[PDB]
């Protein structure tokens, strides 16, 4: 049986998030906007149960649960064309619809005062799951309720499910922006600890390349929050597409990430898309060759990640999986992966052996495919530590001049102290020197208490 | 028509004489470092791949009968195949058909050479004696 | 230690079986394994029968 | 014995081709004048399946084929798709070459000039046919009535046609045309 | 697997006898148990690799 995947979407951009993400994976799967399956999707070689619940012996429900401390969120998804499609049991809104007021603090404390509700809703979503794997967590860690609720939720799930991975998608606040949420950085902060300690993995989603990618290539001015959640409807399809397309490898989320993660803490996950192409450019399905394919990906225009410029550590890629879809030979593969260690294309860690895995991966058939290829990029690039530690340098900039720090301690995660501030600063620079070590033989004892 | 006779004088001429400038010299950028390794230092696997890689990202790319070009190893340096190329047309065509590859391990640039799969009967055509020269 | 060593061993073995093997795509799949080459830095005998041939 | 090469004989019916040598009595293949391609190109491209199938091949991949008419009410609108169609039946079904007989060709009353020169064009230019005639389908009923003057009524599942005859000539200005037949008798 | 497979499936669309397709076929899974190590030249690998498969659940445990 498939491993079910509940999607869970917090707060306004989480939530937007997940919506489009479920509305992309209907569209993929051939599901109506009311959950139904539509008569030309009749390739029932899809894994629906990763994502959907059947709903009838028609209606496919997805496994996502939207989940917000404010209700305008949760209503909004519930006012799309799709409200019909995902199960209604699945549906947690918050009663007070107050939202976390942009305090990680404040959606923590309402997360645990709304824990039994939240976890009920959890469950209920989960009894659809034939073979519920985890939780995805779609979130903002700027906001209030994707970053604070989003923080409390992903407690819960630790406490009751200590058994299950937790991943997050959680949407960074833009760096490169001055945000005008002064407690932004402190929201982020407080969501950046609790995913240390209660989540596996965080998908980091910086607002600012978001912003960067629809100004440089969609010509978007200022990047709604609406083009941001298609774009990572876009991705999550991508990302489900295995799922959908079942074959030979990589049926399963765990059996892929495996060879990606070697320790818990190495948890920050960079993305990678190609082709990139600009919507107007769908009409010609490109003839693109492997080695093509891994020249395009190592562009960094085509990084679905921002991670910051470190100039103390000399960050390097520890492994790269790329997951192609599309026409792909594997002789094609072979002698890309040739040429890219003759062209040292892709650097290995230092410490083992380690090379750039290379997935083929069918397209969905009931969705036309207007590309021949497609591709994910998954990599381990120390770099993505200076993500973490440019976060940790905005919360201490917040921190330092104490601004908006009232409005977290108005919250009792963060009314006696900024103590969560501090251990995302901490964790943000293990990260770090766990990262320039994974560049280093001597990282077979990273991560060790006594090279910590 | 079945032998692409004008098909093969024109990859020869991309290839052999260095016809696709702009092809050669891309590929040359990107391969100076590795050739210019000794023989005995260069990976024959590693120029082949090297190889195929500046032509897909080269104009030889564009060339439609690319994919006959095969890479060849000669076993005496840019010089030597030179000299024995000098004398080809010399009285000397036997002394240099006769002389040792140089024992010098060869640059990768010194041991470039072109080689095309001619199947028979349009092996006929392209004869070891001509593709030699 | 003793998995590494053990399997750097192997590895060795395996590399040279790749030097043997017939198929070229398991001699670039080797090639890739030891891209930063690590395993060529732990284990002497990736290290000369790339350097020799 | 004798291969005296038999012309080709296309009974072309509003519901149903119906195709066979000359001399035989009934045609050899008989199937609905409908063409069918793969609906999804995708999954069953791997297993085979061609890109379209005709009259007995469409139907029995009905299941995976979209299938389309290229005679429809009893007239040709796909003229690309027939002369496929035509083809494949030739080719499968009486599995002869086309140029090497004369093929005999039936047509709908009143079915437009330019059409019969768009169907004597692919006939001539793709089956390269050493032979051929193009016959309106009522006429060779009445040929088989052994009759020169007389109405023929026509009828099959798309189209029906009255057509009188005299002295061999059909009547132009008696022709009718009824665009009711078996496929509305179905419906209704 | 996919080499082997494409050769299989571009000799089987090939195919213009039965012959023809038993050949693809046996020189399908010839090419495959070679590649799988396990023809009579690859033993001594085939045994490597059992060691090595032998070693890493070893690890695992």
């Amino acid at each position: 049986m498939p491993r079910e995947i509940i999607t869970l979407q917090l707060g306004q951009c989480g939530n937007q998030i997940g919506f489009e993400f479920w509305k992309q994976l209907c569209a993929e799967h051939g599901i109506s906007p009311e959950g139904i399956v539509e008569e030309f999707a009749t390739e029932g070689t899809d894994r629906k149960d990763v994502f959907f619940y059947q709903a009838d012996d028609e209606h496919y429900i997805p496994r996502a649960v939207l989940l917000d401390l404010e209700p305008r969120v949760i209503h909004s998804i519930l006012n799309s064309p799709y409200a019909k499609l995902y199960n209604p049991e699945n549906i947690y809104l918050s009663e007070h619809g107050g939202g976390a007021g942009n305090n990680w603090a404040s959606g923590f404390s309402q997360g645990e005062k709304i824990h039994e509700d939240i976890f009920d809703i959890i469950d209920r979503e989960a009894d659809g799951s034939d073979s519920l794997e985890g939780f995805v967590l779609c979130h903002s860690i700027a906001g209030g309720t994707g970053s604070g609720l989003g923080s409390y939720l992903l407690e819960r799930l630790n406490d009751r499910y200590p058994k299950k991975l937790v991943q997050t998608y959680s949407v960074f606040p833009n760096q490169d922006e001055m945000s005008d949420v002064v407690v932004q950085p402190y929201n982020s902060l407080l969501t950046l600890k609790r995913l240390t300690q209660n989540a596996d993995c965080v998908v980091v989603l910086d607002n600012t390349a978001l912003n960067r990618i629809a100004t440089d290539r969609l010509h978007i001015q200022n990047p709604s929050f609406s083009q941001i959640n298609q774009l990572v409807s876009t991705i999550m399809s991508a990302s489900t597409t295995t799922l959908r397309y079942p074959g030979y490898m990589n049926n399963d989320l765990i059996g892929l990430i495996a060879s990606l993660i070697p320790t818990p803490r190495l948890h920050f996950l960079m993305t990678g898309y190609t082709p990139l192409t600009t919507d107007q450019s769908v009409a010609s399905v490109r003839k693109t060759t492997v080695l093509d394919v891994m020249r395009r990906l190592l562009q960094p225009k085509n990084v679905m990640v921002s991670t910051g410029r470190d100039r103390q550590t000399n960050h390097c890629y520890i492994a790269i999986l790329n997951i192609i879809q599309g026409e792909v030979d594997p002789t094609q593969v072979h002698k890309s992966l040739q040429r890219i260690r003759e062209r040292k294309l892709a650097n290995f860690i230092p410490w083992g052996p380690a090379s750039i895995q290379v997935a083929l991966s069918r397209k969905s058939p009931y969705l036309p495919s207007a590309h021949r290829v497609s591709g994910l990029m998954m990599a381990n690039h120390t770099s993505i530590s200076s993500l973490f530690e440019r976060t940790c340098r905005q919360y201490d900039k917040l921190r330092k001049r104490e601004a908006f720090l009232e409005q977290f301690r108005k919250e009792d995660m963060f009314k006696d102290n900024f103590d969560e501030m501090d251990t995302s600063r901490e964790i943000v620079q293990q990260l770090i020197d766990e990262y320039h070590a994974a560049t280093r033989p001597d990282y077979i004892s990273w991560g060790t208490q006594e090279q910590e | 028509e079945e032998k692409e006779l004008v098909a093969h004088l024109r990859s020869i001429k991309r290839y052999f004489l260095m016809d696709q400038g702009d092809f050669f010299v891309h590929f040359m950028d990107l391969a100076e470092e590795e050739l210019r390794k000794p023989v005995e230092d260069i990976t024959p696997p590693r120029l082949e791949a090297l190889l195929e890689l500046a032509l897909r990202m080269s104009t030889a790319n564009t060339d439609p009968f690319k994919d006959d070009l095969k890479i060849d190893l000669m076993p005496h340096d840019l010089i030597t195949q030179l000299l024995r190329v000098l004398a080809i047309e010399t009285k000397q065509e036997k002394a240099m058909a006769h002389a040792d590859p140089t024992e010098l391990a060869l640059s990768g640039l010194e041991a470039f050479s072109f080689d095309y799969i001619v199947k028979w009967p349009l092996s006929l055509i392209i004869n070891r004696k001509a593709l030699t020269r | 230690r003793i998995l590494t060593h053990f399997y750097q061993g192997i590895v060795q073995q395996f590399l040279v079986l790749l030097t043997t093997s017939s198929d070229e795509s398991l001699r670039f799949l080797s090639f890739r394994l030891d891209f930063n080459e690590h395993y060529k830095a732990r284990e002497p005998r990736l290290r000369v029968s790339l350097g020799t041939r | 014995m004798d291969d005296d090469i038999a012309a080709l004989v296309v009974d072309n019916g509003s519901g149903m081709c119906k195709a066979g040598f000359a001399g035989d009595d009934a045609p050899r293949a008989v199937f609905p004048s409908i063409v069918g391609r793969p609906r999804h190109q995708g999954v069953m491209v791997g297993m085979g399946q061609k890109d379209s199938y005709v009259g007995d091949e469409a139907q029995s991949k009905r299941g995976i084929l979209t299938l389309k008419y290229p005679i429809e009410h009893g007239i040709v609108t796909n003229w690309d798709d027939m002369e496929k169609i035509w083809h494949h039946t030739f080719y499968n079904e009486l599995r002869v070459a086309p140029e090497e007989h004369p093929v005999l060709l039936t047509e709908a009353p009143l079915n437009p000039k330019a059409n019969r020169e768009k169907m004597t064009q692919i006939m001539f230019e793709t089956f390269n046919t050493p032979a051929m005639y193009v016959a309106i389908q009522a006429v060779l009923s009445l040929y088989a009535s052994g009759r020169t003057t007389g109405i023929v009524m026509d009828s099959g599942d798309g189209v029906t046609h009255t057509v009188p005859i005299y002295e061999g000539y059909a009547l132009p200005h008696a022709i009718l045309r009824l665009d009711l037949a078996g496929r509305d008798l179905t419906d209704y | 697997l996919e080499c082997s497979w494409d050769e299989l499936w571009n000799k089987v669309q090939q195919a213009q006898d039965l012959d023809h397709i038993i050949a693809a076929h046996e020189v399908f899974l010839d090419t495959i148990i070679s590649r799988c190590l396990l023809d009579s030249d690859s033993r001594a690998l085939l045994n490597q690799l059992r060691a090595v498969f032998d070693q890493i659940i070893e690890l695992q445990n």
